[PDB]
């Protein structure tokens, strides 16, 4: 909407309703009449749009309640309590913005913040804003983390994080407002060649991808109403559901063939004790015919009562006579549905192996959608965040993702080439210990008050970890990395020299040979200046097209271009990029995803900070000093950038509710 | 959430009651109790008025009200019977005066 | 939330398919062994047809009877009266029975002559006799 609901909906927030977290913070307000309510929630929604009008410079509080309701004077200084309130926890003047009222010069608190991602990048600049002294250690020779751009001369390619998906609701439509971001509409026009290189028709294309979204319909009404979860004591996947319906579409295909044949035996038999009663009839009409006869050879009026006789063995001729004739007639209707469903039975409509390639595709869009084959996902909440989805089209960076998290760092306090090896955490400060990735052997310590963490959860997996915690972590929340898992997507870039595809199309899929292979560059990508497409790579395949070498991978790519527009048309490319996010040993896999076994809850486990005990017997209960960030760690928005982003505004918006006000102390 | 090209459709998800029985439920009522329904101190203040034009200064026994009472009602009973199977030959459920009238005319009554 | 169109999916099929690790390819076989069962059958009836269809070869054409067309007349002769009271002996109240042994006397005339007749023929005792048969 516009006005006061429209700032709502732009900024995540029902616009006639009060959050948990505005309950928790103002119970006074939400637990009082309904009007100071609305007044609540007019003051937010004013201010939010305020802040959306001019995302470019700071939105003051003081000119706020000077434009707002006349001279508004019938509240004891209460905008000052809700201005403070919003700006604070990342719902009003969220992202990177230039502060007009100048930064404290003596800060309060020292952070370190491990990694120099998009969501360590927020929470330090607004930890920054905020009064604090912050110092970001990155194990990378720069920053954004899993947000990585090929760059060399005119050639950009986007290795990680380029594509958005809209820009209703999203932070991202104002951080494009903020830093210079091009950014360009996809097309969702992909057209789709087999590997002879042959495109497919209109009314293929559609009866396959219906029948996938049918099997799509298949998977939610078996996870929310079958409640299909548990199998063999272990939870169930969706590769398998999927699957098992497939082959009973072919068991109601056999079960139609079946009851087409017992309706064909059935009016058969019909036909049977119908031509069995024409024989008998014949038989007595036969011999009727020859008795009459016999009493046709004397005269009518010689003998009496033959006329009585006579017409009696006349009428009962011609009654079965009749009768004959109109099973006759059901002879000649039996037969020519003899005739007609001979050879039209509705039967032999299976997927074959022609759907079932292009069913492949969509099968490997939906894992690249998720950097995970389908026997990796939970049935019950692989969509479990589908309800959060941003309005309007998807768009791409034109010039490069790259230019935000390099923005983002202006003013940092970043170390480059320090890759953090021990956590330490107790109840009067924190310490972290790292390394110099030029030489292992250099070790640095910083001292702290609090850590804020924003590593990949695939690292803490993996036994032995790469960051030791001390003391180490709870059970709770160790099962809780274990049980979710981590994905793997692949992307290869294909710099040419001139324009030799469709430029009007910017992607077009290759459905794969085989099923265990179905996820090997199966889509290519142009969305930028220069001739350059992006192949895709996904599924179990991923991970072994890692462990082949570079030329290989070209090779085959250029091997499908060729077999789909040309030899001649095909030139060689001038620069080839291969990215590999599970072997990145600073990533171990690409980004999130709901594994079988696991739900939303875990993503909440992660967000919840952990408290180390007491160091002295007795002591009461410390302040929670290590916090998490990242992807992984946001329910609503998960494996995305800005649920990274809104990640870091989080850990931003938790320093107040970590301070709570000075109320504690008198 | 990831889906840009080709989104996956699927994986989204007081009382009155009517008239005529009340009727009927009282017509029930009525036959099958067999007590007098026109009251007897009207009935027996008319009979006297009708006598009065006949013979003057009469005293009636009250056995005499009585049974002129139940070979009154058993005649108009029998003859509302005679009246219902008029109106409904005329395709029609509600008496009127010429159903009266038609069977008080086969009956001889003139 | 509702099963597609024309489209059955069950928890028993779910179920039986992923019973064990060869599940499927035995229900496989036993549709398969069916079908040859079903489609057996269809031969075997087939040719029982084939030959009850021979042996019906020539149809009731050399056993027809030409039609006897013949004006309804109006009077009724004793002839004809008593052809009517044997006819109502032997089929009773099939009128066009009746109208076709006596020939020139329609249907609706032999319902008249039930009717006129009733008491002068004992039509009630002859059908009643019939009844009994
Ligand atoms: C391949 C891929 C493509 C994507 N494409 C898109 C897209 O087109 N559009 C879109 O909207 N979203 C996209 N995303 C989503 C988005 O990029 C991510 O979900 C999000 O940016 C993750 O950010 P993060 O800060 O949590 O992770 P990171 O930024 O990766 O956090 C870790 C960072 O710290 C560094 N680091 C690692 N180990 C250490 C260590 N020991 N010490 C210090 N630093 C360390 C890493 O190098 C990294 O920079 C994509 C994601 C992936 C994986």
């Amino acid at each position: 909407p516009s006005g006061v609901e429209g700032a709502a909906f732009q900024s995540r927030l029902p616009h006639d309703r009060m959050t948990s977290q505005e309950a928790a913070c103002f119970p006074d307000i939400i637990s009082g009449p309904q009007q100071t309510q609305k007044v609540f929630l007019f003051i937010r929604n004013r201010t939010l749009q305020l802040w959306l009008d001019n995302p470019k410079i700071q939105l003051t509080f003081e000119a706020t309640l000077q434009q707002l309701e006349a001279p508004y004077n019938s509240d004891t200084v209460l905008v000052h309590r809700v201005h403070s309130y919003l700006e604070r926890h990342g719902l009003i003047n969220f992202g990177i913005y230039k502060r007009i009222k100048p930064l404290p010069t003596k800060k309060t608190g020292k952070v370190i913040i491990i990694g120099s991602g998009v969501s360590g990048l927020a929470a330090a600049r607004q930890l920054q804003s905020f009064g604090m002294d912050v110092t970001l250690l990155e194990a990378r020779d720069r920053v954004g983390g899993r947000v990585a751009t090929f760059r060399k001369g005119n050639y950009v390619a986007d290795l990680g994080a380029m594509v958005v998906t809209g820009l209703g609701g999203n932070p991202m439509a104002v951080v494009s407002k903020q830093v210079n971001m091009e950014l360009a509409k996809i097309k969702q026009k992909c057209p789709l060649y087999e590997a002879n290189g042959q495109a497919v028709p209109k009314e293929k294309d559609e009866m396959v991808e219906q029948e996938f979204n049918r099997l799509l319909e298949a998977t939610s009404y078996l996870s929310h109403q079958l409640d299909f979860n548990v199998l063999n004591n272990k939870p169930v996947s969706l590769g398998q559901a999927l699957e098992v319906v497939i082959q009973l579409q072919e068991k109601h295909v056999k079960d139609e063939q079946i009851e087409h044949w017992k309706k064909i035996v059935k009016t058969q038999e019909e036909l049977k004790e119908l031509l069995n009663k024409m024989v008998n009839l014949k038989e007595k009409i036969k011999e009727l015919h020859q008795q009459y006869k016999e009493a046709s050879e004397v005269k009518p009026p010689r003998d009496i009562t033959a006329e009585f006789l006579v017409k009696s063995k006349h009428r009962d001729l011609t009654a079965l006579c009749k009768e004959y004739d109109e099973l006759a007639e059901t002879q000649g209707k039996l037969e020519e549905k003899l005739q007609e469903l001979e050879a039209n039975p509705p039967s032999d409509v299976y997927l074959s192996s022609r759907d079932r390639q292009i069913l492949d595709w969509h099968f490997a869009n939906l894992e690249f959608a998720n950097a995970t084959p389908l026997s990796t996902l939970s049935l019950k909440h692989w969509d479990q965040d589908d309800d959060f989805e941003f309005t309007g089209s998807h768009l791409t960076v034109r010039n490069g993702y790259s230019c935000v998290p390099v923005a983002l760092a202006e003013g940092l306090d970043i170390k480059l080439n320090t890759a953090v090896r021990q956590v330490r955490y107790t109840a009067s400060g924190c310490e972290v210990i790292a390394v110099n990735t030029a030489s292992t052997s250099q070790t640095f310590i910083y001292k702290c008050d609090a850590v804020l963490c924003t590593l990949p959860l695939g690292v803490l997996k993996q036994q032995p970890p790469a960051v030791q915690f001390v003391p180490p972590l709870p059970e709770w929340k160790t099962s809780a990395v274990q049980r979710m898992g981590f994905g793997n997507l692949n992307k290869v870039v294909l710099c040419f020299d001139r324009v030799f595809w469709d430029p009007s199309v910017n992607l077009f899929g290759h459905v794969g040979s085989t099923t265990a292979s179905r996820g090997e560059l199966f889509l290519f990508w142009n969305l930028y200046k220069a001739p350059i497409l992006l192949a895709l790579v996904a599924g179990e395949a991923a991970g072994i097209m890692e462990a082949i070498s570079d030329a290989v991978i070209v090779g085959r790519c250029l091997a499908i271009l060729k077999g789909i527009f040309g030899s001649s048309a095909v030139p060689q490319p001038k620069e080839t990029v291969v990215s590999r996010w599970r072997a990145d040993p600073w990533a171990r896999g690409s980004y999130s995803y709901v594994a079988a076994g696991s739900s939303g809850n875990d993503y909440d486990l992660m967000a919840q900070p952990i408290t180390p005990g007491p160091s002295i017997p007795g002591a009461p209960q410390p302040i929670p000093r290590l916090f998490f960030a990242g992807e992984h760690t946001i329910r609503n928005y998960p494996a995305t950038v800005h649920g990274a982003l809104l990640s870091g505004l989080r850990e931003a918006g938790r320093i107040a509710d970590q301070f709570l006000g000075a109320m504690y102390t008198l | 959430t990831m889906q840009t090209a080709r989104k996956s459709t699927g994986g989204k998800a007081p009382h009155r009651y009517r008239p005529g029985t009340v009727a009927l439920r009282e017509i029930r009522r009525y036959q099958k109790s067999t007590e007098l329904l026109i009251r007897k101190l009207p009935f027996q203040r008319l009979v006297r008025e009708i006598a009065q034009d006949f013979k003057t200064d009469l005293r009636f026994q009250s056995s005499a009200v009585m049974a002129l009472q139940e070979a009154s009602e058993a005649y108009l009973v029998a003859l509302f019977e005679d009246t219902n199977l008029c109106a409904i030959h005329a395709k029609r459920v509600t008496i009127m005066p010429k159903d009266i009238q038609l069977a008080r005319r086969i009956r001889g009554e003139r | 939330r509702k099963p597609p169109k024309g489209m059955f999916l069950s928890q028993e099929d779910v179920e039986a398919v992923s019973a064990n690790a060869t599940a499927a390819t035995t229900v496989l076989r036993q549709l398969d062994m069916e079908l040859v069962s079903v489609k057996r059958q269809i031969q075997n009836i087939k040719q029982t047809n084939s030959a009850l269809k021979e042996k019906l070869d020539g149809g009731i054409e050399p056993y027809r009877l030409p039609e006897v067309i013949q004006k309804c007349n109006a009077r009724w002769t004793t002839e004809e009266q008593l052809l009517a009271v044997q006819a109502i002996r032997k089929y009773g109240r099939d009128f066009q029975a009746i109208s076709d042994v006596i020939g020139n006397k329609s249907v609706v005339q032999v319902k008249n002559f039930f009717v006129n007749y009733r008491r002068r023929f004992n039509i009630d005792e002859v059908l009643q006799e019939w009844e009994a048969e």
